[PDB]
RNA sequence: AGGACCGAACCGACUAAUGUUGAAAAAUUAGCGGAUGACUUGUGGCUGGGGGUGAAAGGCCAAUCAAACCGGGAGAUAGCU
RNA sequence: GCUCGCCGGAAGACCAAGGGUUCCUGUCCAACGUUAAUCGGGGCAGGGUGAGUCGACCCCUAAGGCGAGGCCGAAAGGCGUAGUCGAUGGGAAACAGGUUAAUAUUCCUGUACUUGGUGUUACUGCGAAGGGGGGACGGAGAAGGCUAUGUUGGCCGGGCGACGGUUGUCCCGGUUUAAGCGUGUAGGCUGGUUUUCCAGGCAAAUCCGGAAAAUCAAGGCUGAGGCGUGAUGACGAGGCACUACGGUGCUGAAGCAACAAAUGCCCUGCUUCCAGGAAAAGCCUCUAAGCAUCAGGUAACAUCAAAUCGUACCCCAAACCGACACAGGUGGUCAGGUAGAGAAUACCAAGGCGCUUGAGAGAACUCGGGUGAAGGAACUAGGCAAAAUGGUGCCGUAACUUCGGGAGAAGGCACGCUGAUAUGUAGGUGAGGUCCCUCGCGGAUGGAGCUGAAAUCAGUCGAAGAUACCAGCUGGCUGCAACUGUUUAUUAAAAACACAGCACUGUGCAAACACGAAAGUGGACGUAUACGGUGUGACGCCUGCCCGGUGCCGGAAGGUUAAUU
RNA sequence: AAUUCCUUGUCGGGUAAGUUCCGACCUGCACGAAUGGCGUAAUGAUGGCCAGGCUGUCUCCACCCGAGACUCAGUGAAAUU
C-alpha cells in the first residue's frame, strides 16, 4: 500500500512508503540463506570499477528457483517474504514431497494458493510451463532464454513480457523495454506478472534513503578540473563541449551496442 | 597532533618482514642487495 | 516516529585574543557547530604514481603533490649568474 | 612530621597497543635533570616476573592473502579450483582470604571445577571427508522484576569535649564474607504423546521435513535474583605479650533490618519499524560404506596427565606517537557523597598531586582579569571585542505557512526560610497477624514501620530567594541556497559539493560500461518498476521561438574513395 | 539585479543628515526560462540593512587584582656580523 508520511521533519515531507501487511513479518527460511559480502564497486585488481557503489545495510541472499524444473509436483504457498537482493517479493512455497523452495511472487499470489510446473500444468498465474504450450498473447514472466539454464527476463518488481506469435521452434516476445525479441519453444515461463507493481511510486525523501541502498553520490563532472573529467572545469559555469562520459564518449544519443553475434532475434529493437 | 608513525608490529612484519620481501622477485633482490652491502639487520623482524 | 529539538562525553573547527627564534613545524584560552546518524571509533584488510582515491578543493596518497619517495641513466642541459 | 592549597567521569584505579628492565634494594653525583641536589625514569652492582582454570599457542572461520594441478601471458609474471593461512569474531574449566622490599585468580591456607588418556565393572548397535539440527546474530522503543551501590536506623565498641553548652533525639568508627553445590522463583518461548504412510534432504536413514488418524491437556526448554550450604571458618574496629617503635605471635565484640536505586543483569528477551540484519567448528542427532562372542559406545569407580610461551613496570603518560622529563595526540574497563534532570557544574571521599629555577621590588609597556561618575555605538570597513539575556511552573503568544510549523515567538506573574493543614499529606514500599492452599520462593486480606513530593493559608529575614558555579539576547526588512549534511589536514565552511526529485540518453544479459596485452573480475549471484552516463537540483506555477552551424540518430539514387587485382 | 558601464540613475520610505538598505519606475551598457525562469514556509557558526536592550567600542580614560618587564643568586640561547 502506497502512503504518504507526514512533514514532521524535513525529511518527511515528501517520503512515500510501500507498506505490505501480507509480508512476513518474522525471520526468513534459513536453509536458503547465504553469504552476500558487499564490493564497494571493486574487481579483483581493487580497482573502482562500477561507481556510486558503497555501504548500506547488511543483506543476506536468498536462494531463488528460477528454473522450475520441479514439474509434477503442486506446491502450496506458505507466505511473501521481503527480499533486499531485488525489487520483488518472494515467496516460499511448499512441495507434497517436503520441499521448500524461494519463488517470485506474481501479481495476485497469496497464502494457500497451490501452482505447479511442467508441461501438464494449468494455465493460471505461478505456473511455469514451456512457452511452446503457452497460449499466444498471454503475460508471462521470470522468462528462460535458453532451456534449463533459468529465467533471465521480466523478473523485476512490476515486469511482464507478452507472447504475440509462435512461427516454429522459435516464439517472438515484446519485452517491457518494447524490444521485440524471439527465443526457442522450449524455454520456460510462468505466468501473470511480478508483483510489486507500486514499488515505482516509492519516494526515498532524503539522501541518507539511498545511502540506505548502498548509493553513493553522484559528482557530476562540470566542475571537476579537466585534468579529472572531460567537462572539466572553467571560470564560472562554462560547459562548451558535447555531453562526454568520462573516457570520452557521447553519452547523449549515440549507440554502443556492438554484438554482432545474436543479431537475429531482434526485430523491432525499440521506439 | 596526530602524527605518521602509529607503531603495530603485525603490520611491520606482513609489510616489511622477512618471509614478506621473501615472497617476492623484487623482495628477494631488497636482501641481495643488504647482504652485498653488509647490512648488519636485513630486516625488521626482530 | 524523526538524516527531529536543548545539551555533556565523542566528532568537528565559525569568531576573537595570545603565541609567531611559540609550550606546539597550526596549538592554547573564552565563546561556537553536530551530537540515533549521509554519525563516530578500535583491530585487520584492499586500491600504487600519468596511477590510486576524491559529497570535487586540483583535495589527499607517511610534516613532501598541476604527477609521491628511493636508487639509477647522471658529471642531464644551462647562449644565464 | 604538623599545616596550607589542587584534581576527584580525574591530575584516581585496572588493561590493550606500543615501549622493553624504566620495577625493588644498596651505592655513587662527573655527565644527563633547562637551578642546587644528599634526590631521580641518571651511573654501577645485585635482586625480582612461579598458572590444568588469566592470555597466547591450539580447534573454527570473516574480509582478504597464498595457491598443487589448471586457464592466461614476450620473459618476469597475472587470475584462480581443490586446498591452506588469516581476528578485530565463535569454541572446556577458580573463587575468597593471607603473604614479598619488588610476583600472584600463578606462591600458601581453605573450598571447587573442566577436558582427555589408561584400567576395572555392568549394560549395549558402533561407525563419516556425508545428511539434519543447533551454534546464528539488525535498529529503535517500552516498561516490569533484580543486583552492584548508597542512605538511615538498630546492634557492638569507644568518647563526654583547649571557649558558652554537650549522659542525650549527642559525637567518631565498624557492622564484611566469594566461586561452587542445591533449590528452579519473578518472568519468557513452545501444545504435547503414540501409531501408519511418502516423488524431498546428490545414496541411505529410527534424524529433519511433509501428509493422514488416534489420544491427553499438562509437558517440557530457557531463566536474573533470592534463600540454604559453602562458613563451629575466614575477615574484623580495637586489645593482650614481645615491641631495634622496623613490626611480629595470641586474642578479637557486633557482624541485622528497612528504604532508595542504576547506563549493569533477567534481555541473544518482549513490542515495533524498514534500510530486512556474518561464516565455520565445537556441541546434539541420522544413518552409509564397514565391523559385530571383537572393535567401539553409555554410566560408575580408580588412576595418570593437562605441556610450551607471556606474566616485572609505565600505559591520557616524564617510560607509547610527537627530535625535549614538549600546555599536543592515544582504544577499552571501574564510576563514591552533598546539591542537581544529569557522566554538566561547585565543593568533598578513597586515592593521588602542588606541575625541577628561586628570592625581592611593586616604574613605563605587554599579557590575563575586576570596577567605574555622566553619556550610551557618537567607536569602527563592520556593535570586532565586551557587556547583556540565561532556570522551573502558570498565564499568554503575530505576519506568513508546504498546516508539521513559525514558537522557548514576543511578553507578564510567582520562586527563600519557618509553622500549620498533615505530631510527615497524596503517593510509593510493605512486616506481623488472620484465611485459603496443587502446603510453595504460593495466594488473598491486612495494615505496623520506612520513605516521601507538590500545593494552599499564615508568619518571617535581607538591598536582592532561578541569590554562587551552571544557565537562550530579542525583534523587523531583504539577497543566495530548499532542508540534515560535504569541502581546500596547515590563511577560503561559502551563494561551492552532495542531496531527495525531474528529464534526456544508452543498455535484451556472455548487457552497456569499467579494471585488465590476456585469462578473467566488477556491474550482479542483478535482468528495463534494472543498471550505466549526462545535465538540472525539495515543493509550487512553468519551461517559449530556431535544426543554418557542430554533434548524435536514420536514409539511400548518384558522385568520390584503401588494401587487393 | 551576486548581472546597470554611464551612476551615489529618478521618485518615495527610513535618518538632523543614508554612494549602503527597502519599495517602485525601465533608458535590461551586457536578465531570461532544466549550463533552468519566477516565487517559496522552514532551515543557515551564510551576505546586506534597520530597531529595542546592553555596555570602557568611543567622548576619555582612572583605579585595582595577578603573570611578565625591573634588581639579586644559579643556569645560559638566537637571528646577524
Amino acid at each position: 500500500a502506497v502512503v504518504k508520511c507526514k512533514p514532521t521533519s524535513p525529511g518527511r515531507r515528501h517520503v512515500v512508503k510501500v507498506v505490505n501487511p501480507e509480508l512476513h513479518k518474522g525471520k526468513p527460511f534459513a536453509p536458503l540463506l547465504e553469504k552476500n559480502s558487499k564490493s564497494g564497486g571493486r574487481n579483483n585488481n581493487g580497482r573502482i570499477t562500477t561507481r556510486h557503489i558503497g555501504g548500506g545495510h547488511k543483506q543476506a541472499y536468498r536462494i531463488v528457483d528460477f528454473k522450475r524444473n520441479k514439474d509434477g509436483i503442486p506446491a502450496v504457498v506458505e507466505r511473501l517474504e521481503y527480499d533486499p537482493n531485488r525489487s520483488a517479493n518472494i515467496a516460499l512455497v511448499l512441495y507434497k514431497d517436503g520441499e521448500r523452495r524461494y519463488i517470485l511472487a506474481p501479481k495476485g499470489l497469496k497464502a494457500g494458493d497451490q501452482i505447479q510446473s511442467g508441461v501438464d500444468a494449468a494455465i493460471k498465474p505461478g505456473n511455469t510451463l514451456p512457452m511452446r504450450n503457452i497460449p499466444v498473447g498471454s503475460t508471462v514472466h521470470n522468462v528462460e532464454m535458453k532451456p534449463g539454464k533459468g529465467g533471465q527476463l521480466a523478473r523485476s518488481a512490476g515486469t511482464y513480457v507478452q507472447i504475440v506469435a509462435r512461427d516454429g521452434a522459435y516464439v517472438t516476445l515484446r519485452l517491457r523495454s518494447g524490444e521485440m525479441r524471439k527465443v526457442e519453444a522450449d524455454c520456460r515461463a510462468t505466468l501473470g506478472e511480478v508483483g510489486n507493481a507500486e514499488h515505482m511510486l516509492r519516494v526515498l525523501g532524503k539522501a541518507g534513503a539511498a545511502r540506505w541502498r548502498g548509493v553513493r553520490p553522484t559528482v557530476r563532472g562540470t566542475a571537476m578540473n579537466p585534468v579529472d573529467h572531460p567537462h572539466g572545469g572553467g571560470e564560472g559555469r562554462n560547459f562548451g563541449k558535447h555531453p562526454v562520459t568520462p573516457w570520452g564518449v557521447q553519452t547523449k544519443g549515440k549507440k554502443t551496442r556492438s554484438n554482432k553475434r545474436t543479431d537475429k532475434f531482434i526485430v523491432r529493437r525499440r521506439s | 597532533m596526530k602524527r605518521t608513525f602509529q607503531p603495530s608490529v603485525l603490520k611491520r612484519n606482513r609489510s616489511h618482514g622477512f618471509r614478506a620481501r621473501m615472497a617476492t622477485k623484487n623482495g628477494r633482490q631488497v636482501l641481495a642487495r643488504r647482504r652485498a652491502k653488509g647490512r648488519a639487520r636485513l630486516t625488521v623482524s626482530k
